[PDB]
């Protein structure tokens, strides 16, 4: 029924319509997977691994 | 408007359309040839004569 967030997914502070979230814990979970992963590749287009790693 | 992936299919539908309608049929530019450099001669600058 509830789900708990840790780091990242901390700044979550505006409505809840603005995020427009799917209702079920499934689709929620790859709804959030897709998402994070544009959101991993526009990171490392600006930090590739191989210089920032550590 | 480079990376599309960034516009949502579902909350932003018909943004994402109009997006990729443009990048696969916007025109192609071409070439074609013209003059006699033979007695004219050529003033192109940047490009082939």
């Amino acid at each position: 029924v509830a789900v708990q967030l840790f780091r990242p997914l901390q700044g979550l502070v505006l409505d809840t319509q603005l995020y427009g979230f799917p209702g079920a814990f499934d689709d929620w979970e790859r709804f959030m997977r897709e998402k994070l992963r544009v959101l991993k590749y526009e990171v490392l287009r600006i930090y590739p691994i191989s210089n920032y790693s550590n | 408007f480079m990376n599309i992936q960034l516009i949502s299919p579902i909350d932003a539908p018909i943004l994402r359309q109009w997006a990729e309608i443009i990048h696969r049929y916007w025109p192609n530019p071409s070439q074609i040839r013209y003059g006699a450099p033979n007695v004219f001669g050529s003033a192109n600058l940047f490009t082939p004569p």
